This record gives structure tokens, C-alpha cells and sequence, in this order.
DNA sequence: CCACTGTTACATTGTAACGGCA
DNA sequence: TGCCGTTACAATGTAACAGTGG
């Protein structure tokens, strides 16, 4: 029975060990559910259809992404060094962040002289409306100087 | 639950662009008449728009040949023809980019569309698990007084 | 004193700030912490204080004094 | 095969380990002539954002000798980034005096075990020893 | 004072020091205009053959932030230049387990005494037990 | 007071040597 | 054998504490 007792005493270090990756995971899941509620969370991050897909797919998937996001980002500066920035995988919320870092100049380079959309999803619709104005100008533009 | 389970992905996933659909749309899908209802309004819209769009165009490239031929008064005239053309031209294009989404929605994702939540279910049955736990519990403690 | 343990650990547990918390609410639904952030909420405390809590005893720690009214 | 691995993540480390090394001096190439090993770090360092192609690069014009040091620190950075995500997993790097260090390596090599191991039965030993007396 | 201070080597320790940073891509200099920067750095890249210089450049050049990462670096350079001389005086890098440096470092904090002490006592106290069982 | 120096405890990256396994 | 995890280092960079003298 002794011999149970010690092996209780190895289950309640294995507790021990669990229990500290838990606390130290809600540590970290603190500040980045803060930052995520600028609407971040709201139906963007949390693709819930993932929940019932196992990390090693997930791995891929996000790597997949960030091999996209490399040829996407080489002309901005600030973007790229984010994106560099939030390869390590013991600062989680740099990632978050980049997203963040993502809108935030999505939101800066709206041009909003004759765009209002905040949201960078919907400015694609008034980004269309403006290449077709200017295809039209392009026509005049092209006849008058003909003339 | 291991069927359920298996069924929450697919569920969630069709959902979730039903929702994204939703709300690129000024009306609320919930039912499978509703959506062809809606469908038609959508394709309804789509016609008379291009009929509009034709009316325009042709307003436009009668006003071009006048200017052409020659004059500020034409010139005022053909901006705003192009304003107003541009305005419908748009409009045409997004009914059919909506429709599209629709007739992709309902190729893919109308076996599953507007069902039951599959997830409340496996949460109500995980708590039977539980709950049937205390019914373990509370025999195995029966069993181990009463021998 | 020594509550300032609890005080700080729960906030950082449910992400508001050290007086954010009243006595008089409620973790489960007057926080906004659910079943599963009760339970860590909680698991935490038990890991801060080296110290064990059981089922039924951890039950009773719905409202915001009862983690200090076990403790001390 | 342990850990998974990832193609957009490791060829950018292998990228980031090749410039490093010829910002270090270190002869990326295997041409000995100026020319070509110039053409070929610029032809590496315009390639970033690759990796379908940035292991050709490697296959192409890798310097032969230095295949097996970037295997192995490849290998290692692997199994540390895996590693970094959880507390338990990670490792504690320390500095010891020398006698000190000598006398535990001594012991760690006279009883088949790692230095991990060594001061894990030591500690356990010390308690043991303080039951004994308390 | 323990280690006597060398200025033609800590001169050019504190150039390869600003140098390696500068590849690095941080902003050693204090500049914010790319121009002025640019010719700092170039500046400090000339003065290479002489370190001597290196000081002034750092007082006219130096990014206020690095003061005290300079005089932690070369401190810590200088003492294990000097005690790279004999092994006795030299350090050994190891690497642990979470679980065994957690366990030793609170036994450290616990008696209030560096790892290599804490090292020596429990090696001393299993040396003792091995003693005693040879006598 | 204040600054400068010595020391310890890490991190970060790279490398060589073992040993397991297809 | 060649890949792949793993250990035990080396070299350098930093933060924090303890000393020392101006
Ligand atoms: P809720 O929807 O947040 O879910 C909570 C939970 C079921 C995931 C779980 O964390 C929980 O609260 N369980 C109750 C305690 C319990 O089941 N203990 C089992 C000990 S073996």
C-alpha cells in the first residue's frame, strides 16, 4: 500500500505540473482578450468551425498563411517588421498585435477623402466604385487628349 | 456524441457564411422559402438595374457625340451622366456578386443550412456524462458499504 | 496584506483590475467569467496558495468575499 | 520524426542562417572565384520570401562543407521552438564555477546519468539525508 | 576596481560593439534624420584602425539608450577576459530541466546562496556520505 | 548621494558527439 | 548509412544585486 501511496504522491506532481501550465496559460490569455475585444474577436479571430480540428493541421494552416503573408507585406516596411516580429512563439500576443497592426494601417490608408468605411472588408465595395469612376475619366481623359 | 461531434464542424462552418451572407444583406435568412424569396428579389433587382444601367449608357454616348461634334453646359451634363452611370454600373455588378454567393451558398451548404445547433446538443448530452457520473458514484458507494 | 494575493490574482484571472471586483456580486454571471473561467479562477487560487480545495468546498466561492473568507 | 515540420518556417530560418553567416565572413558558396560567390549571395539575399525556392538556392549553390553545421542547427532550432511553448519543456541555462562543475560532470560521468538527472538524485539524496536526521 | 582597464582594447571592444548592434539594425545613433545617421554611421565605420577616436564618436554620436547596455557589456567582457586566463577562475555553461532548476533555484533562495554554492553543498554532503562509507 | 565595477542568473544561437530508427 | 532528437558545452548580451570609493 505504501508502494500506492508514492504512486499517489507521482500523480499529485503530475497535478502540480498541470495545474501550473493552466494558471500560466490564463496569464497570458488575460491581456490578449483584452486587446482582441476591439472587435478583433467578435466574429473575425474566433472561427469557431477550427474548434474541432486538431493543432496539427492548424500548425500547417497558419504556416500556409504566413508563407502568403511574406510575398503580401514586402513593399510595406512597418507591416513586415511586425510580421517578423511575431514568428516567436513565446510572445502569443504579438500575433494578435500584427492583426491589430494590420487593420490599423488598413484603417490609415483608406484615402478617406472619398472612402468612410473604418473597416477595411467593406472598403473593397467603394474601392470598386472608384476604379470604375476612374476607368470612365480614363475614357474622357483618352479622347480629349486625342483631340 | 462521437456522431454529433463529427456533425459540428460541417453545421458550424455553413452557419457561420450564412451569418457573413447575412449581414451583406439587409434582411435576415432563416428558412429555405425565405432565401429563394429573397433570391428573386435579388434577381428581380438585377434586371431592372441593367435596364437602368442600358438607359444611362445610352444617355451618355448620345451626350459624347454631341460634345464630339463641337459646350459647358453638355460637359456638366456628361459628368453627371457618368456619376450616375457609375452609380448603376456598380449596382449591377453587386446584385450579381451577391446572387453568386447565394447560388454557391445553396450548392455547397443547403444539406445542412438552417438546421439544429449540434453543439447544444453535445453539450447537453457531455452533461448526461457527468451527471451519470454521480449515478456511478452514488452505486459504487452502495456497493462498497452494504457488502 | 496577504488578500492582496487574492485581489490581484482574480483579476488577472477574469481581466479586470484590482477594484474592478465588489463584494457583493457575483463571479459567475456579475464578472462575466463563465463555468470554465470559474473553474480556472479557482484552480488558480489553489495553485497560488500551495494549498487544496475540494469539489464541494470549492463550490461555495461564487461571490467575490468567499475567496478571501476561506483563505484567511 | 518527432516534431512536425514546417516549410514556411524552417527555410526562412535557413535563410535567415545563411546571411548570417556571410555577414559573419563565413563562405556560403562553393565558387571559389569572387564573381560567382558575389552572384550568388546577391542572387540569396534578393530571394527572401521564398522558400520553394530558397531551398534550390541551398541545393544549387550551398557550400558543401557547411550542409551538416546547418542540418544541425536546423535541427535544434526546431526542437527549441517546439520546446518554448510550454514551461515544463523549456530549458535553464545557468554558469558554474569550474571546481564545481568539475566535480558534478565527475560524478554525472561515473554514474551513467545527465547533469539533469545528476542534481535531481542529489536534491532527492539531501532530502532523504534531512528525513534520516528529522 | 579588480580589473585593470586596457584603452586600447576596450576601445575597440566598444567598436565591434557598436558595429555588430548597427548590422543588426538598431538605431545606435541619436539621430532621427536618415542623413544625419547615415553619415554617423559611416563615420564610426571609418574609425575602425582607430578606437581611440570611438570614444569621442560615442559622446557626439551615441544613442542616449546605450549607455548603460555599453557599460554593462564591456564590464562583463573585461572580467571574463581577464578570467579566461586560468580554469580555475573560469565558467562552465549547462543547461537544465524546468523541473530540476525550479527545484534547485528555491533551494538556493531557501539558504541564501549562489547555484555553484548550493551545487557544492549537496556534492559536499554526498562526498561526505561517500567518505564516511570509506573511512 | 552618486557613479562606476564585480558577480550571478539567466537568454540566445551554434556545434559536436551519442544514440535511436527506417 | 542518413535523418532526427538530445545533451553539453562555448560566446556574447543583459538585468539585477552588492561592493567600493569619490
Ligand atoms: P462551461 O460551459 O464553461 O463548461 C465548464 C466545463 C464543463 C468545461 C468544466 O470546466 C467544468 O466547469 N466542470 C465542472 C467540474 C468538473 O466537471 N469536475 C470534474 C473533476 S474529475
Amino acid at each position: 500500500m505504501e508502494n500506492v501511496q508514492k504512486k499517489l504522491r507521482k500523480l499529485e506532481r503530475d497535478y502540480y505540473q498541470i495545474r501550473e501550465q493552466v494558471v500560466s496559460a490564463k496569464a497570458g490569455w488575460c491581456a490578449v482578450m483584452r486587446m482582441v475585444k476591439d472587435n478583433g474577436v467578435e466574429r473575425r479571430l474566433h472561427r469557431r468551425e477550427l474548434a474541432y480540428m486538431e493543432g496539427g493541421a492548424l500548425r500547417s494552416m497558419s504556416d500556409k498563411a504566413l508563407g502568403a503573408l511574406r510575398l503580401a507585406v514586402a513593399d510595406n516596411e512597418h507591416l513586415r517588421d511586425a510580421l517578423r516580429l511575431s514568428e516567436d512563439p513565446k510572445r502569443p500576443e504579438r500575433k494578435v498585435q500584427f492583426f491589430i497592426a494590420v487593420y490599423q494601417h488598413l484603417r490609415e490608408r483608406i484615402r478617406q477623402d472619398i472612402i468612410r468605411t473604418d473597416d477595411p472588408v467593406d472598403a473593397i465595395e467603394q474601392m470598386e466604385i472608384e476604379l470604375a469612376r476612374l476607368t470612365e475619366e480614363l475614357t474622357a481623359r483618352e479622347q480629349k487628349l486625342a483631340i | 456524441i462521437q456522431s454529433l461531434t463529427a456533425r459540428a464542424p460541417v453545421w458550424l462552418a455553413a452557419q457561420d457564411t450564412l451569418n457573413q451572407l447575412c449581414e451583406q444583406s439587409g434582411e435576415t435568412l432563416a428558412s429555405s422559402n425565405d432565401v429563394t424569396e429573397y433570391m428573386q428579389q435579388l434577381l428581380e433587382r438585377e434586371r431592372e438595374a441593367t435596364v437602368e444601367r442600358d438607359e444611362v449608357a445610352a444617355q451618355k454616348r448620345e451626350l459624347e457625340k454631341q460634345i464630339e461634334r463641337l459646350l459647358e453646359a453638355l460637359n456638366l451634363e456628361r459628368d453627371a451622366l457618368a456619376e450616375r452611370y457609375a452609380t448603376l454600373s456598380f449596382d449591377v455588378q453587386k446584385i450579381q456578386r451577391a446572387h453568386q454567393a447565394f447560388s454557391q451558398f445553396v450548392g455547397k451548404h443547403l444539406s445542412v443550412a438552417f438546421d439544429t445547433d449540434p453543439e447544444a446538443e453535445i453539450r447537453e448530452l457531455r452533461q448526461r456524462h457527468t451527471e451519470l457520473e454521480r449515478e456511478v458514484s452514488r452505486f459504487e458507494d452502495q456497493t462498497q458499504q452494504q457488502r | 496584506t496577504i488578500e492582496e494575493r487574492v485581489k490581484k490574482i482574480i483579476g488577472e484571472q477574469l481581466g479586470v483590475k484590482q477594484e474592478e471586483v465588489t463584494n457583493n456580486a457575483s463571479f459567475v454571471e456579475d464578472l462575466g467569467a463563465d463555468s470554465l473561467d470559474t473553474v480556472e479562477l479557482v484552480m488558480a487560487l489553489e495553485e497560488e496558495f500551495d494549498t487544496e480545495i475540494p469539489d464541494e468546498e470549492a463550490e461555495k466561492i461564487t461571490t467575490v468575499q468567499a475567496a478571501i473568507d476561506y483563505i484567511n | 520524426m518527432k516534431y512536425q515540420q514546417l516549410e514556411n518556417l524552417e527555410c526562412g530560418w535557413k535563410w535567415a542562417y545563411l546571411i548570417r553567416k556571410h555577414q559573419e565572413g563565413e563562405p556560403i558558396t562553393k565558387y571559389i572565384e569572387n564573381s560567382a560567390a558575389h552572384a550568388a549571395v546577391d542572387k540569396l539575399i534578393k530571394l527572401e520570401s521564398e522558400p520553394v525556392r530558397v531551398l534550390e538556392w541551398i541545393e544549387q549553390h550551398m557550400n558543401p562543407d557547411l550542409f551538416n553545421r546547418m542540418k544541425q542547427t536546423i535541427r535544434a532550432r526546431r526542437k527549441r521552438h517546439f520546446n518554448a511553448e510550454h514551461q515544463h519543456t523549456r530549458k535553464k541555462s545557468i554558469d558554474l564555477d569550474f571546481p564545481v562543475w568539475h566535480r558534478l560532470s565527475a560524478l554525472s560521468q561515473r554514474r551513467g546519468n545527465t547533469l539533469s538527472e545528476t542534481i535531481v538524485q542529489l536534491i532527492e539524496d539531501a532530502e532523504r539525508k534531512e528525513k534520516y536526521a528529522n
